[PDB]
């Protein structure tokens, strides 16, 4: 009954019966097949698979973020929150260690400052600079600085984001928005940000699975020993775009996802299958699935 | 927030050439000097942090009601400590009524 | 106070010889204490000698003005209005009663005569009242006339059988039985129109508590608050947390309905109306540092500066008198045009005055109803607002919906008052406003004279109106206060159906399921098996566990003097918000209302609960909880709550934390022998094996086990902070386990009903087929009832021939066993059994 | 137990029989018997219980 | 307890994707699993010749392998949705009998008795809350089964087939045969290619 | 700085309105009593006790509307559209110097918050008399200026205006007198202690798509019920 794999009660039924959207699924699941039949065989590489496809997103590491009116100078000093004033220990620390990356001309007069969870950033093995590359990436319009990759507790790795003046001069012909109003927007974008995973799957397990194949003799045996990666949450686009996943026999429990990416035929299929799958196994004939 | 030295009200925050100004319903205007550039926070798992159980955790040996554990005391030496399992990364704390407190607390 | 008494060391006690059907003596100790419907009777007498009369005397006090609509017809031209304002000085129910033949005197009425002709076992009220009419004139004087009026009988109030206005109260059980009385039934129910009705019990929520529920409204937090009383108006604070940002503060009472104001407004009107102070009723201090603050100042800044439609006028106000000005013409109902009577300065002090009285009486009213406590209601108001923001927080959960730490149990006393309240203003006081209007209208009110106004009040008394009281009463008694009709299927369902524990009447596919399991805080007062096991009424319908008990308003009076007389309590007016936080103090509560605080919550609880136990200065039946988790001691003396007496563990934990230090000393000195320094742990209970046989010899009663301090009395809020031992072998398993130290030892058979003890080893039998048990076993044929004679009954089954079981339960100590001892063979016999059949011989 | 007849007391507004053991009525064939007896294809015992014995009639139309 | 013993010295690591909190409970659910070997003492007492239980199980008659075993040797782990016995008496703890944050396994539903044996009131109280969610889902099958039924029959309901073995909506196709092979269900025959 | 009472403050005060000084020793406490009596003096409640008082809240709260009031004067300028209070007096005036009055005028807020803040938790008596006597000085400050001559006309009337209203306010809260009672509009007048239209859906318990355990769409007889038993 827990939330994501909510199968309680009549609940996957009436998913499938009101053909509810994608978005109202309580218990969307997905099967994906490594593109390589070699590496299918051997669980450690069916496992950092299945680990690398798992939504972690910027708000899952962090433990408390706050939004400053600050702008950042290198050599004129400008005024600081009192409570976050230590902080000037460690950015010259980066100034120094980054000569290429000096703060710009356009950095406007909002700041935000992050503190990381360290347990979260062991937990799931992400390391710093794969957090910075991912977030530079994606967000231009932003300067960010961070202190050192600490091993003692105790000492918190702090993530401050200045924005520059660019990301207020994207729209702002639509007036009815304060420069508040854009930096807490910002503030949402970034901490939305995708790092290590795709979007819309929780929870990446590996099964084992078994499946036919025809043998050079013309023998048709049945191979127990397969690996795939059965998801929490449902993104079929964003699993064939994947490398590591054949996108070819891609299986999604999602009726919407289906038809959307595959058309109505696949989508009768669909619903065959996720019908039989609640009927159980002293189920009906396929005639009245079909 | 600040609070406006004239009549003790709630004044509100516009920002002008990169400066923070709080104007009062009274027109009475003051503006920030360094405290008063927190737009906004928020803190995570504030179901779980050390602030929400200070409470609960000086009063552990205390409460009848609580697991207990055979294990010595290191500071007063009783052969009993009171177990407690607090967060969703079951952090294990071991108290006793004399002030001693596993995590160093 | 401190406890002064002593008990003879644990470690003497000699309880080796203790079985567990020792134990069951206990259960029967119970048992013949609070009988097995005794509350019921306790609380209809309890409404009929002091509730009726306080709801009457006290809470229908009418004083209306009219507008005199009459014609010139000399000086009717300079009075314009006329003001009817009476209340009633005594009151009282006598015993149903007949009239015989025509203009009789009124014999009495026996139960028997009231089931077999359909009549209704109502006893007669009589009210008493004095009346004042004032009369004002244009030019400003004003005209007063006072009468008083000869107690007369308005109506007939429905009587409990068996209950102190019952005459089967003062008859014999051998004159019981020769009236057509069932001598053993002990009563409980309503004869109304021939049938007779059972007017079952009501889980409420808890009074004077925040319950905080999740949902537009991001958050929500409910407070009804009652000034003190089972029988007081109570008025409820809904704070709502919407998605604007916006906090609004919606009072429902008497006099408002629906209309949410502004959190800050409210203190305003009150004269707080400085920012810094509003919000420090809500953070207790502005220069707090934590991330509690920061999270709260942030929120309430943000509503503060959110637009209100309704409010818009007042709401940038800082004068308090336009304020109360501007709501006072909200939510009067007689002001149907604005600015007409701000030209009159009187008029605006009237409704200033009126606006003020309704505010102290309805904002909050268990804090106080004067004007001198209007500070002290917005400290609990700031304090309601901080426990609701904490769970915005996600600090801490919201309200348990099903735990019985904050629920209560409303038996026929405390329903038939909420019922006769809306029924007593409806056909009493309407009438008789009605009444006074139509004799000012035909007449002028110089003219009148003492004779004419004590002619109206009993003219428009008419039989309209005493039958209107008597009939709404019944009908309200039968169309279910959730009531039913009393079924008697055997003597067990009659009993199970008077300890029946009824929900009010959702649709929430996950709040209807939740309301229908057994919850963690049943064991000992709801039964764990006894439910529907088909249809819609699965878990809907409790049943009171065997030794549960439901409990009576207490002494607060008392207990808050001697709270307030205590020196390690700091009265409410001599702390600060500041000091709260700042020193660490504990807010105290009795019944919900906030008196004090104290250095330390956990000793102060400690040392009463030893107070309770004399029972000398603290009653046996008042709860005492201390929440650890936000260092608060809570005093409950409501009525409502679930008891069961519990029997005390005591142990040596002070000798052998002393014995630890003396071993761990000589360890320090170098000795070699440093173990022999300690002793080992005890931990038992008080209760002999010879006092399980003066139970059963009748010469030892539970009064005098709680004198004693071996058991007493918890309920499910104080049960939080008991650690309970399963059975007096559990107990003896761990009598020195050092790291196992209960407070209580339970009986078993204890967290089972009535109707689940008929089963037979009922833990060998597969848990579910014990709930379908409770239910066979109440619809079983046996003797129905020992009066079936002289009774006229529709569906009912009078089977001849009953038995007591070979292997019977403690159950059959209370109700007559329904069935018979068949030898049954368990064989396969051609078949005709199969499928749930069985075969019966013929013979 | 029960067991009526062909014939007894009838609704004034629908015409059909009464409700139960009580008002001296008929038994429903109710919503779901409808989709059984459908589902057998038994459309001749539609008309027999459904017309025949609870209010089956004539209209006249143009 | 092995469990125990390492989650009170920090032992226990979750991989990826869990939580402390979610493997303990993934370990101490697989730990409280009867094994296979829990009938050799069930079928020493019992002779297959002449015992009516076992018969009527291991022929099929009425009955199941966890009956016997709840019967006889023990009941084990109650498991509601799953997952053991949750605390919803006061903040960590499961009952009045159990302390705060009680690490035995009994504290969450584990029944070490059988029926034969009897039950103990903490043991009563947990199967009684597996008990009571057969009766409320029984009365829950009735009603939602019915408004899915309904709903079904009134969607399908005018399909029917026509003289071309399609299935039609009065004139509009929805099969172009029934059931890809235009067969009846009742005169199916499973066969072996 | 040791301070103390000074009740010539509030003599002086009082003899410029032309009211009795008990009107003035009486901000706050004017609730239950006809104004007759408060000008007398007669039923004067004691001093306060408790730092829980209403009395202290209320005479706080007539500081704060002098001081809210003043400052609107005192910015004027800054207001897009002044408020009916101040603009009643400064319309006459030019905008040049409407924007001035913040130059020229005194700032009497000097330290009334932080001091009633110390008073009221230590000793509620004299936080009573501190605010009382703060709103008497305060008033005399903006009534004895004397320059410049354009200004002392302006808020002489102004400091007239506010402290009449303040007490205006105290006395709308006192016992009324005798008017008609329907100009109201409706016919009934209730008071305060009436319960004769009390709600009734009040006496109950204050407050309160598909039933997932209803047989809605299942069509069985209601006297057959017993084959959806559990068995
Ligand atoms: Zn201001
Ligand atoms: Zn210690």
């Amino acid at each position: 009954v827990a939330g994501g794999t909510n199968k309680s009660g009549i609940v996957r039924p009436q998913e499938i019966f009101s053909a509810k959207p994608v978005e109202a699924e309580q218990s969307s699941e997905m099967l994906l097949r490594l593109k390589n039949p070699e590496v299918e065989t051997n669980k450690t590489y069916a496992q950092e698979i299945a680990n690398s496809i798992e939504l972690i997103t910027f708000e899952r590491l962090i433990l408390q973020w706050h939004l400053l009116y600050e702008t950042y100078s290198s050599t004129k000093k400008n005024v600081m929150y009192p409570d976050f004033a230590s902080d000037v220990e460690w950015m010259t620390d980066f100034l120094e260690n980054h000569p290429l990356l000096q703060p710009p001309e356009d950095i406007a007069n909002w700041c935000i400052r992050l503190e990381l969870n360290k347990t979260t950033m062991i937990l799931k093995s992400i390391s710093l600079e794969s957090i910075i590359n991912s977030l530079r990436a994606k967000h231009p319009n932003t300067y960010i600085m961070h202190s050192v990759e600490n091993t003692a507790s105790g000492i918190p790795i702090i993530i401050r984001i200045y924005l520059r003046e660019s990301a207020f001069r994207r729209s702002t012909n639509t007036r009815m928005a304060t420069d508040e109003k854009i930096a807490v927007n910002v503030v949402d974008k970034l901490l939305n940000s995708t790092i290590r995973g795709i979007p819309g799957i929780k929870n990446a397990n590996v099964v084992k699975l078994m499946r036919h194949r025809v043998d050079a003799q013309g023998k048709l045996v049945r191979l127990d020993n397969i690996y795939a990666i059965k998801t929490n949450g449902t993104n079929i686009f964003g699993a064939m775009l994947d490398d590591n996943i054949d996108p070819y026999t891609i299986v999604s429990s999602s009726i919407g996802d289906t038809m959307e990416l595959y058309g109505i035929e696949a989508a009768r299929q669909k619903i065959i299958s996720e019908i039989r799958t609640v009927m159980g196994d002293k189920g009906p004939n396929h005639r009245h699935l079909l | 927030m600040k609070i406006c030295k004239a009549c003790s009200s709630c004044m509100v925050r516009t920002y002008v050439d990169g400066n923070i100004i709080f104007r009062c319903s009274c027109g009475e205007s003051v503006q920030g000097d360094s405290q008063n550039l927190l737009v906004s926070s928020k803190v995570y798992h504030t179901g779980e942090m050390e602030d929400k159980y200070k409470i609960f955790i000086k009063n552990a040996p205390f409460d009848p009601t609580n697991c207990q554990i055979k294990k010595d005391c290191p500071n007063c030496h009783l052969d009993y400590l009171t177990q407690i399992c607090i967060g969703s990364q079951k952090i294990i704390i071991l108290v006793c009524r004399c002030g001693y407190m596993s995590n160093r607390g | 106070l401190r406890p002064q008494i002593t008990y003879g060391p644990i470690e003497t006690v000699d309880n080796e010889e203790l079985t567990e059907a020792d134990m069951l003596s206990f259960i029967s100790a119970a048992v013949n204490s609070t009988g097995l419907i005794g509350y019921n009777i306790k609380s209809f007498d309890d409404l009929m000698d002091n509730g009726i009369p306080q709801i009457v005397k006290q809470m229908f006090n009418v004083d209306i003005t009219y507008k005199d609509q009459r014609d010139h017809t000399e000086i009717d031209k300079l009075r314009e209005s006329v003001q009817i304002q009476f209340n009633f000085t005594d009151v009282n129910i006598e015993r149903p009663q007949h009239r015989n033949y025509s203009q009789g005197n009124k014999i009495n009425l026996l139960p028997n005569k009231a089931r077999l002709c359909g009549l209704s076992y109502s006893g007669p009220v009589n009210l008493a009242a004095e009346v004042i009419l004032t009369a004002h004139y244009s030019n400003g004087r004003q005209e007063v006339k006072r009468a008083s009026i000869p107690p007369f009988q308005v109506s007939t109030f429905p009587i409990m059988r068996g209950s102190n206005r019952c005459h089967t109260h003062h008859l014999s059980k051998t004159a019981k039985k020769e009236i057509g009385e069932d001598p053993n039934e002990p009563g409980g129910y309503f004869i109304a129109r021939g049938g007779e009705w059972v007017v079952d019990l009501l889980e409420n929520i808890r009074f004077n508590t925040l319950h905080i529920h999740y949902h537009n409204e991001i958050i929500r937090g409910e407070f009804i608050s009652q000034p003190g009383g089972a029988f007081e108006n109570s008025s409820q604070i809904i704070i709502r947390y919407m998605t604007t940002g916006a906090i609004t503060i919606e009072i429902n009472s008497t006099k408002f309905s629906k209309l949410r104001i502004p959190w800050y407004l409210i203190f305003r009107m009150f004269g707080m109306t400085g920012d810094d102070s509003i919000i420090e009723q809500v953070v207790f201090d502005l220069e707090s540092n934590s991330l509690v603050n920061t999270f709260m100042i942030e929120i309430l800044e943000k509503s503060i500066h959110v637009l209100d439609p309704i409010f818009q006028p007042v709401q940038h106000e800082l004068n308090r008198e336009k304020i109360i000005q501007f709501l006072s013409e909200k939510v009067s109902k007689f002001v149907s045009n604005p600015s007409a009577y701000k030209s009159d300065e009187n008029a605006v002090q009237y409704l200033n005055e009126r606006q003020l009285t309704i505010l102290d009486k309805i904002l909050l009213p268990h804090m106080g109803q004067t004007a001198d406590t209007r500070v002290r209601k917005l400290r609990f108001l700031g304090l309601l607002i901080h426990k609701i923001l904490l769970v915005i927080m996600n600090v801490f959960p919201p309200t348990d919906r099903d735990s019985y730490r904050t629920k209560r149990v409303h038996g026929s006393g405390v329903s038939l008052a909420k019922a006769f309240k809306a029924i007593f203003n409806t056909s009493v006081i309407a009438p008789i406003i009605n009444g006074f209007k139509e004799l000012l209208k035909q007449t002028a009110f110089e003219e009148l004279t003492q004779r004419n106004i004590i002619e109206a009040f009993s003219a428009a008394l008419s039989k309209n109106t005493a039958s209107d009281l008597n009939r709404s009463m019944e009908q309200s008694i039968i169309s279910g206060v959730s009531t039913q009709s009393l079924e008697r299927k055997n003597l067990l369902n009659t009993i199970s159906a008077l300890r029946t524990v009824n929900t009010h009447n959702s649709k929430q596919t996950e709040r209807a399921d939740m309301m229908r399991r057994v919850h963690a805080s049943y064991p000992g007062y709801i039964c764990v098996a006894q439910s529907a096991d088909t249809g819609e009424k699965v878990g809907m319908s409790k049943q009171l566990a065997i030794t549960a008990n439901v409990c009576t308003a207490g002494e607060v009076l008392s207990l808050k003097q001697r709270l307030l007389s205590d020196p390690a309590i700091q009265q409410l007016a001599d702390v600060s918000n500041k000091d709260i936080v700042r020193k660490g103090l504990a807010r105290v509560f009795i019944n919900g209302e906030w008196i004090g605080c104290c250095t330390n919550a956990f000793e102060l609880a400690q040392r009463y609960r030893m107070l309770r136990r004399e029972g000398k200065v603290v009653h046996p039946h008042t709860t005492i909880y201390w929440d650890s988790m936000v260092d608060e001691v809570e005093f409950w003396l409501d009525v409502g709550r679930l008891t069961r007496p519990l029997l005390i563990v005591d142990n040596n934990i002070e000798k052998y934390n002393q014995a630890c230090y003396k071993a761990a000393e000589a360890r320090k000195k170098g000795d070699k022998d440093w173990e022999k320094h300690k002793i080992p742990f005890i931990q038992n209970t008080r209760f002999t094996p010879q006092m399980a046989k003066d139970i059963l010899a009748g010469t030892l009663t539970l009064e005098d086990l709680v004198a004693q301090g071996i058991c007493e009395f918890i309920t499910p809020e104080e049960a939080e902070n008991c650690l309970v031992a399963f059975s007096i072998i559990e107990l003896r398993k761990h009598k020195h386990d050092v790291t196992r130290r209960f407070t209580h030892v339970d009986v078993p058979q204890a967290i089972l009903g009535l109707a689940a003890l008929v089963s037979p080893y009922a833990n060998c039998t597969q848990p579910a087929r014990v709930t379908y048990e409770t239910n066979q076993g109440r619809q079983t044929g046996g003797w129905y009832c020992f009066s079936w004679p002289y009774r006229v009954d529709m569906n009912r089954f009078f089977q001849f021939y009953n038995e007591m079981p070979l292997v019977k339960t403690i159950a059959h100590n209370y109700v007559i066993p329904n069935g018979l001892n068949t030898i049954v063979a368990y064989m396969i016999y051609g078949g005709y059994n199969q499928e749930d059949s069985v075969i019966v011989s013929q013979s | 137990r029960y067991a009526v007849a062909s014939y007894g007391p009838t609704d004034a507004l629908t015409g059909q029989p009464l409700d139960g053991k009580r008002s001296h009525g008929g038994l429903r064939l109710g919503e779901m018997e409808h989709w059984v007896l459908t589902a057998q294809g038994a459309m001749q015992t539609i008309i027999e219980k459904s017309h025949d014995d609870s209010d089956g009639c004539i209209s006249y139309i143009c | 307890e092995e469990i125990n013993n390492r989650l009170l010295h920090g032992d226990i690591m979750p991989p990826i994707g869990l939580t402390t909190h979610d493997f303990y409970e993934k370990l101490q659910l697989n730990a409280l699993k009867f094994p296979d070997r829990i009938l050799k003492p069930i079928m020493n007492s019992i002779n297959p010749e002449t015992n009516g239980l076992f018969q009527m199980v291991a022929t099929g008659a009425k009955g199941s392998n966890p009956n016997m075993i709840h019967i006889m040797a023990g009941i084990g782990q109650i498991e509601i949705n799953t997952q053991r016995i949750q605390p919803q008496f006061s903040f960590g703890r499961t009952l009045v009998y159990y302390p705060r944050f009680a690490l035995e396994a009994q504290a969450y539903g584990f029944i070490c008795n059988s029926y034969i044996a009897g039950l103990t009131s903490p043991e009563f109280i947990f199967g009684e809350m597996n008990g009571r969610f057969d009766l409320i889902n029984k009365a829950l099958s009735t009603s939602s089964t019915g408004y899915a039924n309904r709903k079904a029959i009134f969607g399908l309901q005018s399909c029917i087939v026509d003289y071309y073995r399609r299935v039609s909506i009065d004139t509009r196709l929805v099969q172009q045969l029934y059931g890809e092979d235009g067969l009846d269900a009742r005169q199916l025959e499973t066969v072996r290619f | 700085e040791p301070w103390t009472f000074d009740y010539g403050k509030i003599i002086k005060t009082a003899k410029i309105l032309d009211i009795s000084p008990a009107v003035i020793e009486a901000i706050g406490a004017m609730e239950g009593r006809s104004y007759a009596d408060i000008r007398e003096g007669q039923g004067a409640p004691p001093p306060p006790t408790s730092m829980d008082d209403p009395r202290l809240m209320a005479v706080d709260s007539a500081v704060r509307i002098f001081l809210y009031n003043y400052n609107c004067l005192r910015h004027v300028s800054t207001f897009n559209k002044p408020p009916i209070h101040v603009e009643r007096l400064v319309k006459h005036l030019s905008y040049e110097e409407k924007e001035d009055l913040e130059k020229v005028l005194p700032n009497v807020v000097n330290e009334y918050h932080t001091t009633f803040k110390h008073l009221r938790v230590t000793d509620p008596a004299s936080a009573l008399l501190y605010s009382i006597e703060f709103l008497c000085i305060s008033f005399l400050t903006l009534y004895e200026i004397k320059e410049p001559s354009w200004v002392v006309n302006i808020v002489r009337e102004f400091a007239l205006t506010e402290l009449n209203t303040i007490i205006q306010s105290e006395k709308l809260l006192s016992k009324p007198g005798a008017f008609n009672f329907m100009i109201f509009g409706e016919d009934f007048v209730c008071s305060g202690e009436d319960s004769s239209m009390d709600d009734i859906s009040a006496y109950s318990s204050p407050g309160l798509l598909d039933d997932p355990f209803s047989i809605e769409d299942v069509d069985i007889s209601l006297d057959v019920l017993d084959n959806l038993a559990p068995q």
